[PDB]
């Protein structure tokens, strides 16, 4: 019986360190400087060494994984690093003598400043109804009395780029390869990796786009099912093909409220006056919704009913589908999707979408960003993989069950990609008794 | 980390493996060839990976085990640190569940390790050769 | 005779490295973000290991300790990090058509900017006489022609928080535990620590508040006593109980000179029109002052006289007692304290105090800060522990001796907490001859 | 640092103590779990604490004393490096006042240490085994 | 780096020289006693100089050559790694043109080095003393 030291024993503990970026280096010599990749993200490994772990029984926790918070912090930070140097839209909160455009969109007239200060600029522009409000009638940009408006540079894109969050030596990322994996608890098949897979920072509400795909059955994950306050997130197994288009052939006009302060606005568009919309195949949607009702009945009585209704109340991001599409921010009327009733036992649907240029996401009072116009008709397509549902709560139990779309927090989107990940720190110091002994 | 689920006797056959992925982070990123969030995150992570290594090699140094990955000592194993045999430990249990069983007394053993031998053995060793 | 290496010999030398912060982590989930603790200060050790050092004769030097400068640099830096993102008070230097309030305080009327730019804001406010000057008469904020005024955020507090400055491995902090310790020179009782004790960055002039307490006799420390240009600093052994109150029930009004630029001013106060003041127990003050005269006679003839007079000339910070009190800056008429004469052998006194909202401390031409108003009557209490005195200088020697309060530098306040500290670097490489020798 | 005021013979009984508080700064702050003054100050301090350690272990390495805290060498002690005896040095003086007496010739000794032995002894040792 | 152009036998007489200017960068700048370009550039350079050193000492450690600058091993030299003799290598060629001739198989040799001996020799060595 003698104590002995064994440096490098396969022993670890639960902790968290300072993770970092890892993205494949694309030159992009024509258009660079997206917010997430920045000037430099660490490159990835050409061969992703994924080592499986046998007889490893470990409990994962997605709803308490601090990596989601650290990502949510880095996202807001990366955004702020891309909004400071660009044009601070303070020489824009003027009285807008708007006329109804030939109704959303308005044709406004206003007085700004030229390259000179005393020399003022009598100019026009075109915006949406959710961009200005009245005080003919005179209008003012909505965020001029709340948060500081600042236009983003027309060079930095908002297209999501996959991020492979890693961990340094002494720390490891554990990946649970369980197909039928409830969000938390023990996992029979645990694997270890140094970095994660391709995760796109899809800033979207309700409908999750371009996310991960579950295996076999559509996985249902909620922190507490019987608690309506908890937001339920789903992960599909079959990606759909959704198409959103802004059929307005807009034009970009460049004014000079300088020096150096250039402002790009919306001029007389071409083509047709066609509002934003999206398309959903009614057959695949109805087919996918039926599989949802067959999966929701696993957390409810066998013979029951599942009711779908549109959004109740809240902001336009909580009620409408918020997402990016080529630079412009789209907000769609999802009422036509959620209006069905399901018991125990070839055209496409369209949704009216709105476009907003002055964004105030994350509800940060004090700062604001303006979306620069995008030329030509915009057409985007994605695969919807997740949804943020929400019960109604107080009612007679097991009678009827109603599910409404929610979006109380943006962190729920990062949970859709970090449900099978966990950071642990390696404790290589091992002490075990042996019949061996040292000298004198 | 291949033998993380094997028996301690079986696992003890791959200590170089745990030794490799603990110190070198400079093959994965010696530089990445500047106040971005990623630069600070990277630098603090790279420092920490060698910072942890230097703590463990420091403990082995002050315990007189600097050069070796496996060293035997003179401190007795007090049976209150759980009663088991050589075979019940090394051929039927993994280092994970073992480290959990002995995590309670690791501090006491470290205190005896640094004082009882490498400080009594070495001090008497200095007084013997320095004569 | 053979050279031998001994790694880790108790040998050190005089140097200085990059120290850092150490403060106990308080959640403060309701009100956070004080300037000094920032978003994160390193936590402290639960058990402050203080190891004494025997037979260690070492000379300390407080007047040449570079830690005081490094702290003074970090303070000014920490302040600047809290003034940049907040509101830049540039849309405030307007003509103020002020009327005498129903005399310090003025009820002014002016034209600002609303959330719109062309739409101007006809508003009122209330400030002090030391905030604006004339050009009825029209007034302008005092710092509008010198330094850039910028309001601090109403979320960052100015309350001092103890700081435990540490030193990394290879460096050590030596603590001299001598009770009767002259400021510099040898110290019989030297101890070593990795971090200092609780040091509050008490930004104050003349009267030192919430400082360290000396032992036994009131310690007198001056770089050169016979040099009147050198500021003499004292350290009491008995803390007093001073109370400063602003009995004005002020109100905070929120205007919108946005976008995002919100400004909080002073509206119609409630309660009573009561100016700022402080209280001092005349008995304990007279008792403490007598002990000072008994300690000053140790650096002067036995049978002499000590004369006390108010401040001579200089800025209002050099003449009046500058300090913080719940957010507002107070400046008190200390003439009633310093007006006594002492040879060899139950009411309280009050001091008229003034309040200033536009601060220009450290005399940095170019930058300025505005103190946001504080709601409700303010009441603060502290323990005065030190004083910055100053001789008059040129006069007939040993006739009479006069002492006046001074405050030429702010670093003198940091000397009151760093008089018994010293940073040294460890030289562990030791070479000594022994009869031992190596092999061949 | 308990024996900092003891005789060199008495002080030589606690070299692990000076060895501990020289390399590990990661127990006190492995991370503190970002451009604040405190972040840069902390990071530069943590790097310096291991930076100094690696310099001294580097010198012991190129002097052939890598594994040991106490090593004896072959270089003669020239009496001009002060005339004293074993007892007058190790049982009546402390390492502090000793380091002050020999601080003058530490550089010359280091030059001889790296050249005279570990570079002549090892080079002849390489030519002997490489034969 | 004086013997960079000498024969490998002649060059092998100054390995301390290459060892010195590889780890210590703290004599040139232990601190320089703050977001300037120079501060970040300096700090990243200082970390890299010890980061590279720790990678090589790490490889020597997992190869059982931790304490020594010159260690002999058990892995055979396969003649496909170029056919030469002791004298044609050590007394007529420099390490530069040698490293170019063997740069092709350095990876294969490293794989055998870590597996064939220090992992078979040590594992059998653990099973022999642990008996
Ligand atoms: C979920 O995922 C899907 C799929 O990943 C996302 O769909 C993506 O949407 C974004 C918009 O949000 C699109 O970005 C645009 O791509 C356009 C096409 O890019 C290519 O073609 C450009 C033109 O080249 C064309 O002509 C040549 C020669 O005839 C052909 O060979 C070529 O195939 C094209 O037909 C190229 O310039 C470009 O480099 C690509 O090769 C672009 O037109 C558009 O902007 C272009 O122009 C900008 C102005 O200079 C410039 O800044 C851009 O860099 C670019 O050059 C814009 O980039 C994606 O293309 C589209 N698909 C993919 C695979 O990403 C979907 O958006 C996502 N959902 C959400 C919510 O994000
Ligand atoms: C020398 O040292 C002395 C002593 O250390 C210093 O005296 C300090 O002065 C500062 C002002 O400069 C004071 O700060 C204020 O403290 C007030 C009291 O804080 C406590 O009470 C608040 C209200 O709670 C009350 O009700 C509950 C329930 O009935 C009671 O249990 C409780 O005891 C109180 O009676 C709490 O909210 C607060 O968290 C504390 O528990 C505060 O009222 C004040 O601001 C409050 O409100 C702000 C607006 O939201 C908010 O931002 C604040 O965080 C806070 O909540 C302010 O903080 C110190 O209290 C006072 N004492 C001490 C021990 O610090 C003296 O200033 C110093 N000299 C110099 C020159 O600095
Ligand atoms: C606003 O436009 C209307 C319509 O052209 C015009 O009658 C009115 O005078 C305008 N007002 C201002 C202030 O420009
Ligand atoms: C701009 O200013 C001119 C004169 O200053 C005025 O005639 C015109 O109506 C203004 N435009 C608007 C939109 O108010
Ligand atoms: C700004 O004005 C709009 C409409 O006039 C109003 O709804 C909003 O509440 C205002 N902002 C604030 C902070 O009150
Ligand atoms: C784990 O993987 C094995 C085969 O790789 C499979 O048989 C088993 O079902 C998996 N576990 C779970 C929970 O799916
Ligand atoms: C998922 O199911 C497992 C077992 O059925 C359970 O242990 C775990 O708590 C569940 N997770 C959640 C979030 O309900
Ligand atoms: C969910 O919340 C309800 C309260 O609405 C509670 O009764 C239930 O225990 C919670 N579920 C879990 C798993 O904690
Ligand atoms: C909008 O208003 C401007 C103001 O001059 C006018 O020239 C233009 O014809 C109007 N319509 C469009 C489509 O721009
Ligand atoms: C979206 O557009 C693509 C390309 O034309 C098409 O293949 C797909 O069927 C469309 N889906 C919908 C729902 O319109
Ligand atoms: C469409 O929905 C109806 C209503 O529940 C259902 O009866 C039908 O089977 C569904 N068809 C498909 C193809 O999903
Ligand atoms: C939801 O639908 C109801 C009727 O079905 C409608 O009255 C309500 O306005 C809709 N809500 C939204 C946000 O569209
Ligand atoms: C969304 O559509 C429903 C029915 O198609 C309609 O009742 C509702 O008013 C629409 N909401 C908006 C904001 O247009
Ligand atoms: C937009 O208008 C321009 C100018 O007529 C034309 O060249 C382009 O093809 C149009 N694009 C679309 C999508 O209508
Ligand atoms: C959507 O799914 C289809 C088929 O599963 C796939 O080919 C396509 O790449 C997916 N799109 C994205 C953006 O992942
Ligand atoms: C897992 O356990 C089984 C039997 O318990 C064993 O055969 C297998 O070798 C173990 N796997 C590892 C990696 O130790
Ligand atoms: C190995 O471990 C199991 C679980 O503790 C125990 O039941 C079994 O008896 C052990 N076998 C041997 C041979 O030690
Ligand atoms: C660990 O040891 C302490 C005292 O040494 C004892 O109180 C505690 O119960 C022990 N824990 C376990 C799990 O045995
Ligand atoms: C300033 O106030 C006085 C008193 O009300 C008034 O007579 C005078 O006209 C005012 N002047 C301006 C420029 O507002
Ligand atoms: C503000 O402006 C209006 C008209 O522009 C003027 O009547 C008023 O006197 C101004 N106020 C002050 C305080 O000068
Ligand atoms: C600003 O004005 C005040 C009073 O008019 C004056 O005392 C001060 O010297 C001026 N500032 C400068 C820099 O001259
Ligand atoms: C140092 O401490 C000792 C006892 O701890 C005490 O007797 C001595 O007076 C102290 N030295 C001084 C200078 O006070
Ligand atoms: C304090 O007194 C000591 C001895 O009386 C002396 O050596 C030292 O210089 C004095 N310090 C000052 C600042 O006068
Ligand atoms: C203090 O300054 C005076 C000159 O005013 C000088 O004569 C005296 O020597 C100084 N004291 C010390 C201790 O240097
Ligand atoms: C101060 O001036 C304003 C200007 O409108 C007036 O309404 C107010 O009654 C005056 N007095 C106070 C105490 O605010
Ligand atoms: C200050 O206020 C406290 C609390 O009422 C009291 O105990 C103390 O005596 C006061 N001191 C003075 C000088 O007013
Ligand atoms: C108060 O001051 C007077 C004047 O020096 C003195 O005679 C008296 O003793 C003092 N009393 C106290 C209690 O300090
Ligand atoms: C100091 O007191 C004298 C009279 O005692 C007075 O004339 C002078 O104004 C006072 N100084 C200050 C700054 O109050
Ligand atoms: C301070 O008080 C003294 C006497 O109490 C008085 O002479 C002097 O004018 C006062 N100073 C101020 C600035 O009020
Ligand atoms: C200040 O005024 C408010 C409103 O009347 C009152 O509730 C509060 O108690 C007052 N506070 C003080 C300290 O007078
Ligand atoms: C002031 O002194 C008293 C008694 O010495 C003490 O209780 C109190 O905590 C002290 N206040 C501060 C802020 O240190
Ligand atoms: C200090 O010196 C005394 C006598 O000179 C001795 O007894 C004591 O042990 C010494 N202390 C240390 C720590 O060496
Ligand atoms: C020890 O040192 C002192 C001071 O140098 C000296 O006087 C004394 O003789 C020495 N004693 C011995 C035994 O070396
Ligand atoms: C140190 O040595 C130099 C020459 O080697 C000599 O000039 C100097 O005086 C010596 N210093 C001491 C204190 O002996
Ligand atoms: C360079 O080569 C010449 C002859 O080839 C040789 O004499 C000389 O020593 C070499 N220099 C070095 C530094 O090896
Ligand atoms: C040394 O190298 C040269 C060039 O490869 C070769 O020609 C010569 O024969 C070699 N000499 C010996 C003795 O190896
Ligand atoms: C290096 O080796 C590879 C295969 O091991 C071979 O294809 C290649 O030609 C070799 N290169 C040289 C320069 O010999």
């Amino acid at each position: 019986l003698w104590v002995t030291v064994y440096y490098g024993v396969p022993v670890w503990k639960d902790a968290v360190t300072t993770l970092f970026c890892a993205s494949d280096a694309k030159a992009y010599s024509t258009e660079v400087h997206n917010v997430w990749a920045t000037h430099a993200c660490v490159p990835t490994d050409p061969n992703p060494q994924e080592m499986p772990l046998e007889n490893v029984t470990e409990n994962f926790n997605v709803w308490k994984n601090d990596m989601v918070e650290q990502m949510h912090e880095d996202i807001i930070n990366l955004w702020d690093q891309s909004l400071k140097p660009c044009v601070k839209l303070t020489p824009l909160c003027v009285t807008l003598n708007c006329s109804n455009f030939s109704g959303e969109i308005k044709n406004c007239s206003f007085n700004v400043t030229t390259g000179l200060k005393d020399k003022k600029q009598k100019m026009d522009a075109l915006f949406h109804r959710r961009d200005v409000v009245q005080i003919n009638s005179y209008y003012m940009l909505i965020s001029c009395n709340t948060s500081t408006m600042a236009q983003a540079c027309p060079k930095i894109t908002f297209e999501p780029i996959p991020i492979h969050y890693c961990a340094p030596a002494g720390f490891a990322i554990l990946k649970c390869k369980d197909k039928g994996f409830n969000g938390t608890g023990s996992c029979k098949n645990v694997s270890t990796v140094q970095c994660t897979h391709g995760i796109k920072p899809v800033v979207t509400t309700q409908l999750l786009l371009n996310g991960s795909t579950a295996e076999e059955e559509i996985v249902i994950r909620s922190e507490n099912i019987t608690d309506n306050a908890r937001t339920i997130i789903v992960q599909l197994t079959k990606p759909i093909n959704i198409n959103c288009t802004r059929p307005g052939n807009n034009t970009r006009k460049s004014v000079r409220i300088g020096p150096g302060q250039t402002f790009y606005a919306t001029g007389a568009i071409i083509g047709n006056i066609r509002q934003a919309h999206c398309n959903v195949s009614k057959t695949e949607w109805n087919d996918t919704l039926r599989q949802v009702a067959e999966q929701l009945s696993k957390h409810f009585p066998n013979a029951t009913t599942i009711t779908f209704a549109n959004a109740s109340g809240g902001d336009l991001e909580i009620t409408t589908h918020s997402f990016n599409c080529g630079g412009e921010f789209f907000y769609c009327n999802t009422s036509k999707l959620f209006s069905s009733t399901w018991d125990n036992s070839n055209e496409t649907i369209t949704l009216q979408c709105k476009i907003k240029q002055i964004i105030n996401m994350w509800q940060q009072v004090g700062r604001a960003m303006y979306a620069p116009p995008i030329q030509g008709e915009i057409r985007c397509e994605s695969n919807i993989t997740g949804l943020l549902l929400t019960r109604d709560g107080g009612a007679n139990s097991s009678t009827n069950e109603t599910f409404r779309p929610g979006g109380g927090d943006m962190r729920d989107n990062w949970r859709s990609e970090l449900y099978k990940y966990k950071v642990v720190k390696i404790e290589p110091l091992g002490v075990a008794p042996t019949r061996c002994k040292r000298r004198v | 980390l291949g033998a993380a689920g094997s028996t301690m006797g079986a696992a003890s056959i791959t200590l170089t493996v745990q030794a490799r992925q603990l110190l070198s982070g400079i093959v994965q990123q010696q530089s990445n060839l500047r106040l971005t969030v990623w630069g600070i995150k990277q630098l603090q992570a790279r420092v920490l990976a060698l910072e942890r290594y230097l703590k463990d090699q420091q403990l082995l140094g002050i315990w007189g085990c600097s050069g070796k990955l496996i060293c035997c000592t003179n401190v007795l194993w007090n049976t209150t640190w759980s009663n088991k045999t050589y075979n019940d430990i090394w051929d039927n249990m993994t280092w994970l569940q073992w480290d959990k069983e002995i995590s309670n007394y690791t501090d006491i053993i470290y205190g005896l390790i640094e004082e009882s031998q490498i400080q009594q053995e070495k001090n008497e060793q200095d007084l013997l050769a320095l004569d």
